[PDB]
């Protein structure tokens, strides 16, 4: 928004050709500074850099070193190569290096939305509540009455299951514990179902309908872990040149990339970068500064979205020869008005007014439809797939009319499987790789001994008793 | 119920909507945009565009299609995949062929008091792939609706879709029927 | 974040305490039926 | 401010059959021939009298499924293996279908009756999509020109940098204007001006906000005119 | 120029955040925003269990 071209700008000539932020900005420096200034264009394009090799800046620092103008007040971040040849003033604007990404779609609600309300280890929790109950229900009644007196009750073990799943499905059953301790089992069976549908129950629509971002790099972390998205930068830039000198050893990582990657990821303008973004289908990145990218995610067709946070704080500032008398004066008006909330007001008024997107202006999307069968399939292919299911059964069940284990058979299968559940009880509070991660690593056993940190919380396999990384 | 079935995957009157039309015959065209997306009898496989001068003239749809900006998932690939080579439907067709098969073999080969028992086996597993024919069907169309979020296309469906919709009806009761000759074979027995 | 900060996932061996439930409980099951059948041959 | 009223809404005879989609209503019915003559087909199928064990005919078959769905219960209850699979999974249908119908119908009956999508003057400044105008050379135009008000200042830049002039000429056309842009446009007018369209047919705008400021009109005459101090 | 030596090295980010955040003694260490549409969680239901 720093520099651009009115709509009447073919007629205008001059000053009014060029407006935006630091157009303004510059007609206050110029007043509070006493001077007349002209707006010029550098011819480049670039935003500054030295060249490889040469010993020329190029563009907009190359035409203030070699004494071409008198004052750069434009997007010009403040570094250290960059205040060794020329004066910077005191930051007028606070930046970062940010990530820029296509927009996903919105993701539909999975197959199995249905059984989302309840979190994974809940409907697992379930399932053995309802495995459990279904047996006790068996022991209760079938236990020596004091011959078919013994069948007088009618609660196998696959009726037992019938009834437990006939009351969590909310369904009227056959049959009924007749029963003191069998209808206990029932009636806190039917207190657990009527509060676990209940909570099942009470939202199911709004899960059935949410739609979410996949959100695919979070931060430069994720960035490094796959060559799935390319990423590049501006060629001749800040960002290029803090990649270089970078020492991080993610940022270490970003820079090798960037130097060994066919076709070339650099781009000369922005311009070009966020168009190779939206044309790229997903499979680009651009880092870039985070007003910038602001900007761009703020304003249609808003298909660039921002990911995460600054990499690092830096700054813009108006540029001014080295040693020159205008400087310390522009210095004084910086100042100024960032007391006088004059910066305050016109980022404030640039960035927000010119707002012209459904993104920026109204983020918030609200909708009260009605459910179509895309959001609710899977109940009706577990269902046509149970049917499928029933009448194979049905089918083996003809065949094996068609054509019991013995008590010493019985006897063998109750060892082995006394022997499993002791032997397998034993292990798991034994062994210690209950829960996978991220926890407190063993570098050193303390975590505040010189910003341990736990040595960057690596993934721990955590146990019952104790953890271990 | 054969014959329902066959012609409802054969014409191509599923969906009315206003879909690709002739103007962009692959849809890779500059400016063209389908005439402004003319009113379209869309099928299970061909996408030929009424109330224009291209009518009942197409080119098949690609179930999969490049330039909508996606990266399908494993949810996504499959239901797309199913549609794309409609198994579901022609499987209907297939299983209710091998019942209308057996129904001819039945009335023949006397004692063998098994095949018209099959032959109900096959009608009612015809009308369960067909009815998770019909699922994908609509599951699948929901996938890039229009601009608003399938109300806007308005997508009324067509003769063909309720003739697929009846061959599943009336498959279900000869199926209902083979059972209930079945059951009495028995009883004679 | 969504279940991402941690990203708790269970391992083999809280399977396995799932897995000495399931052989508990049929253990239990077959033990009844041995002793129901116990109790019907004192019957007759 | 006046803006077209948006479409009145008409809740149909049917309106009950709305929370779930027409093709889920058609596959519910498809979904309950389907589980019971499955049902049907197992339970009466080959017997190894025996074959009249079940209760569970084509009929029954029908009326058990419509008891499961409808969530009142019958008294047959599916008794062999394969028998209780389909009768358990029909159930499992049952209850995401029915409390998805709950809970969208809740959520039909929780529906904010909203008939404002703009509302008082700042709202007009954080939106886009509907563009504002007043009657050129009059008072209201020369209120927003001369502001000081953060929120009317930036009404008035978007005014002067809009494509097509929103400016109108007479107070007819800019009210023809809202009602030919079908909910697109806003025209910024005064309160009994908006009284008397508002009450006129074809009552299709809707006063929206409240007063910015407060006027007056006044009886004018030319400085010093004789009659100006007994007109007052 | 060493304070923007110290900036472009990560330096002051560096002993930013671990001077507040390290040094600090409350037990979050950090806050995130929940979504409007969650799943339920085992201990909001474990009375029920019990
Ligand atoms: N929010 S912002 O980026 O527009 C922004 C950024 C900055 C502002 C004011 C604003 Cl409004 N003022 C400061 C100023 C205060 C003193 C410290 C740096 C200069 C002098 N510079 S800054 O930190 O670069
Ligand atoms: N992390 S932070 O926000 O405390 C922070 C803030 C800033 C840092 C460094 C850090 Cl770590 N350095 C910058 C510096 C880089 C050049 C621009 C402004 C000065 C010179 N100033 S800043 O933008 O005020
Ligand atoms: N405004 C930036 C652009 C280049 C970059 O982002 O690295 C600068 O001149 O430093
Ligand atoms: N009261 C206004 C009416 C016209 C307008 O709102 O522009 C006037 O006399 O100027």
């Amino acid at each position: 928004p720093y520099v651009m071209m009115k709509k009447n700008h073919e007629m205008l000539e001059g000053n009014e050709r060029y407006e935006g932020y630091c157009v303004d900005l510059a007609a206050e420096i110029a007043k509070h500074c006493g001077f007349k200034y002209k707006l010029t264009i550098v011819g480049d394009g670039k935003y500054g850099a030295r060249d490889a090799d040469t010993k020329i800046w190029n563009g907009m620092v190359g035409e203030l070193v070699y004494g071409k103008a008198d004052i750069a007040i434009a997007p010009l971040t403040i570094t250290l190569v960059r205040e060794e040849v020329i004066d910077f003033s005191k930051p007028f604007m606070s930046l970062g290096i940010s990530i820029m990404i296509k927009k996903p779609q919105k993701s539909k609600p999975g197959v199995f939305s249905f059984l989302d309300p309840l979190a994974y280890e809940i409907w697992m929790c379930i399932v053995f509540a309802y495995i459990g109950v279904s047996v006790v229900l068996f022991l209760v009644s079938r236990f020596s009455p004091y011959q078919s007196s013994e069948s007088t009750n009618e609660f196998g073990i696959f009726n037992s299951l019938w009834f437990s799943l006939g009351a969590f499905m909310q369904q009227g059953c056959d049959i009924s514990p007749r029963s003191l301790s069998g209808r206990i089992v029932g009636g806190v069976w039917w207190f657990f179902t009527l509060i676990i549908i209940s909570s099942y129950t009470a939202n199911l629509a709004a899960f059935l309908t949410v739609e979410r971002m996949v959100s695919p790099i979070e931060s430069a972390e994720d960035l490094s872990k796959q060559t799935e998205i390319a990423y590049g930068t501006l060629d001749s830039g800040s960002t290029k040149e803090f990649f270089r000198r970078s020492k991080i050893a993610v940022f270490d990582k970003m820079w090798t990339y960037m130097r060994s990657a066919e076709p070339s990821v650099f781009v000369r303008t922005t311009a070009e970068g966020v168009a190779r973004v939206r044309k790229s289908k997903g499979k680009y990145a651009y880092l870039l500064e985070s007003t910038m990218n602001e900007y761009i995610e703020q304003r249609k067709p808003c298909d660039t979205m921002k990911v995460g946070g600054n990499l690092d704080s830096k700054g813009y500032g108006i540029a001014t020869p080295k040693g020159s008398s205008l400087g310390t004066p522009v210095n004084l008006a910086v100042l100024k008005l960032s007391e006088q909330g004059v910066l305050d007001k016109l980022k404030n008024k640039w960035w927000y007014d010119k707002g012209e997107c459904g993104a920026k202006d109204s983020g918030s999307k609200e909708k009260t439809s009605a459910l179509s069968l895309s959001n609710v399939a899977g109940v009706f292919y577990i269902l046509v797939g149970g049917l499928g299911l029933a009448m194979l059964v049905a089918l083996i069940e003809f065949c094996y009319k068609s054509r019991l284990f013995d008590r010493g058979v019985q006897m063998l299968l109750t060892t082995v499987g006394a022997f499993a559940a002791f032997s397998l009880m034993t292990i798991a509070v034994g062994t210690d790789y209950w829960l996978y991660s991220r926890g407190v690593c063993k570098t050193k056993s303390v975590s505040e001994d010189e910003t341990s940190k736990k040595n960057e919380e690596v993934m721990t396999h955590s146990g019952l008793w104790r953890t271990c990384c | 119920a054969f014959s329902l079935m066959t012609i409802a995957v054969g014409t191509d009157y599923w969906l009315y909507s206003r879909g690709v039309c002739k103007t962009k015959s692959v849809s890779e065209d500059e400016t063209s945009k389908k005439n402004e997306e003319v009113m379209t009898h869309s099928g299970l496989w061909r996408t030929c565009c009424l109330e224009g001068n291209f009518k009942g003239l197409c080119k098949q749809i690609d179930h999969f299609p490049e330039d909508a900006d996606y990266e399908a998932d494993t949810a996504e690939y499959f239901l797309r995949a199913v549609r794309a080579s409609s198994i579901f439907p022609i499987l209907s067709v297939i299983l209710l062929f091998m019942g209308g098969l057996c129904i001819a073999a039945s009335e023949f080969y006397k004692t063998r008091h098994n095949i018209i028992l099959s032959a109900g086996i096959f009608f009612v597993s015809a009308g369960l792939s067909n009815i998770i024919g019909i699922i994908v069907y609509i599951s699948a169309n929901a996938g890039d609706p229009s601009k608003s979020d399938s109300k806007k296309n308005s997508y009324s469906y067509g003769w063909s879709f309720y003739f697929g919709a009846l061959s599943f009806i009336i498959a279900e009761m000869v199926g209902v029927l083979a059972v209930h000759m079945f059951i009495d074979r028995h009883k004679q027995l | 974040s969504d279940s991402k900060k941690n990203s708790y996932s269970y391992g083999w061996s809280f399977y396995f305490g799932a897995l000495s439930f399931i052989i508990a409980e049929m253990v239990g099951v077959l033990a009844v039926h041995m002793f129901i059948d116990r109790h019907k041959q004192l019957t007759g």
